[PDB]
């Protein structure tokens, strides 16, 4: 039961990624995923960052 | 009040309740059905929709012009209901 | 074969063609199972000016216009202002089009599932369903438009509804005021939805009746309440002439009086046939009542003469209603075999 403060860092890659999932942010649900490496609990980064296929699923 | 009171006691495992049957799409009236696969509704709102027979609901009770809840989100049908 | 060896790389690229299509045409499953509504879909040809020019107009039923032109695999009898349309979400596009036909109704009108002139209209409804494979080497051309006519008291209607059910086929049923109706401008609608319906099923079997009523021309120039039906026969003349659809289904006509009569409507693909009845026999309709009423419990002993005699200028409905009348009192008679008096007594109770 011990919680600290945790902080989201984001670089431009994720950044523009998104923008051009900004792009594919048409009405059509769409799905993306993140990755990077865990060096401790109170922090997080993100590097790799693509998108994925459309669906009719959603 | 009073009477209140013991239904809201009751009240608190409805949060748990609440997951499932919240969905309404306003019931939906059918007319007709061309294939098994994909039926064709007409809303109260005069546009018509389609979705496929859940697995929850039996194809032999189904009946012409009959009024059935529906889900917003999924859109098949979840359960019918007698009026 | 050196120069053939080259064959097997080309072999090999099609077979991994068909190994990498799997995954494109798996996703057609899972994205085009469930289209959300229905559209209404007009066709309109725009020009660009390949970069040819293609478009369409649609119309939602939540009443939205919005802009699309003409997509999706191949079409054939699509790209006819018809409705239900496969959509996806915000998508817009054309996927599985359907044709149930406009305000259904109409269509959905009922559900079915003399031996010398018989003889002759048996051969003549049977023909089209059999002698095709045959028309080939002969080169005999199957009529179309039959015309069945004669004066009042034949029965003809149940006669022409007993040879649908040995025809096998689905047969339909639309009368002289059906036609008629307080809108304008429904024959044309109607027509083209029956032949569409036409078009879509089984080779059924259809038949009118009364189109001398609606067909009447009217020589008396004061006033009248229908010339609608008049011009839709016209429409179904130039629809049964200038169209080569209409070697399809055929459309069985009747007219009870011979008083009005379009000498427009000689051709093959219009009315053909015209056979006259000429005081039809007693003892054909004692055989058809036999074979009506050999499914019924009688006692095998009948003269036929009596009941041959006493038939005039009636029905084959009323023949048969003569049959029920003699069903109805041999109930109450305490007799559980029907007797020859009971159909002579039938024809004297309900005529």
């Amino acid at each position: 039961a011990v919680d600290t403060a945790e902080q989201v860092y984001i670089s431009s890659l994720a950044l523009l990624k998104m923008l051009k999932h900004g792009r594919a942010g048409v009405p059509m649900e769409v799905m993306g995923l993140m990755l990077g490496e865990f060096v401790d609990d109170y922090t997080v980064r993100v590097i790799d960052v693509f998108a994925m296929p459309q669906s009719g699923t959603g | 009040a009073p009477p209140a009171l013991w239904d809201l006691a009751a009240d608190k495992q409805t949060l748990q309740s609440e997951q499932p049957l919240q969905v309404a799409r306003c019931t939906k009236i059918i007319n007709a059905d061309s294939e098994d696969p994909k039926y064709i509704i007409n809303v109260k709102q005069f546009a018509k929709f389609v979705v496929d027979l859940s697995d929850q609901v039996a194809p032999t009770d189904i009946e012409e012009g009959m009024r059935v809840g529906v889900d917003r989100n999924k859109y098949q049908i979840h359960i019918p209901l007698p009026p | 074969k050196i120069m053939k060896s080259e064959v097997l790389r080309v072999t090999h690229e099609l077979q991994a063609m068909k190994d990498k299509i799997k995954e494109n045409s798996e996703k057609i499953k899972v994205n085009k199972t469930l289209p959300y509504l229905v559209s209404n879909v007009i066709e309109l040809l725009d020009v660009d000016p390949q970069r040819k020019g293609k478009c369409a107009v649609i119309k939602t039923s939540t009443r939205q216009t919005y802009f699309l032109p003409v997509i999706g695999l191949v079409d054939a009898e699509k790209l006819k202002p018809g409705d239900l349309v496969g959509v996806n979400k915000d998508s817009y596009l054309i996927l599985e089009t359907l044709p149930t036909e406009y305000d259904s109704r109409v269509k959905a009108m009922e559900v079915d599932e003399l031996d010398k002139q018989i003889q002759e209209l048996v051969e003549a409804i049977v023909l089209p369903m059999n002698h095709k494979e045959k028309f080939e080497n002969l080169g005999i051309q199957p009529p179309k438009g039959v015309l069945m006519y004669g004066p009042p008291g034949t029965g003809k209607t149940l006669l022409a509804r007993a040879c649908a059910a040995q025809t096998k086929a689905t047969f339909l049923k639309l009368a002289g005021p059906q036609l008629v109706q307080m809108f304008i401008g429904d024959g044309a609608k109607l027509v083209r939805d029956a032949f569409a319906l036409a078009k879509e099923k089984a080779p059924s079997i259809i038949f009118i009746d009364e189109l001398d009523a609606i067909g009447t021309k009217r020589f008396d120039s004061e006033k009248a309440g229908d010339r609608e039906v008049q011009r839709t026969m016209l429409e179904l003349l130039n629809q049964l002439d200038g169209f080569q659809p209409n070697t399809q289904v055929k459309v069985i006509a009747a007219t009870n009086r011979v008083d009005i009569l379009d000498p427009a409507l000689l051709r093959s693909g219009r009315l053909d046939r015209k056979i006259e009845f000429p005081m039809p026999n007693e003892e054909a309709r004692a055989r058809i009542m036999q074979i009506h009423s050999r499914k019924m419990n009688v006692s095998p002993d009948v003269n036929y003469e009596e009941l041959a005699r006493c038939t005039d200028d009636f029905n084959g409905a009323q023949c048969k209603a003569v049959c029920v009348e003699a069903g109805m009192i041999a109930l109450r008679r305490g007799a559980t075999e029907l007797t020859h008096e009971d159909y002579m007594e039938g024809i004297l109770e309900v005529q």
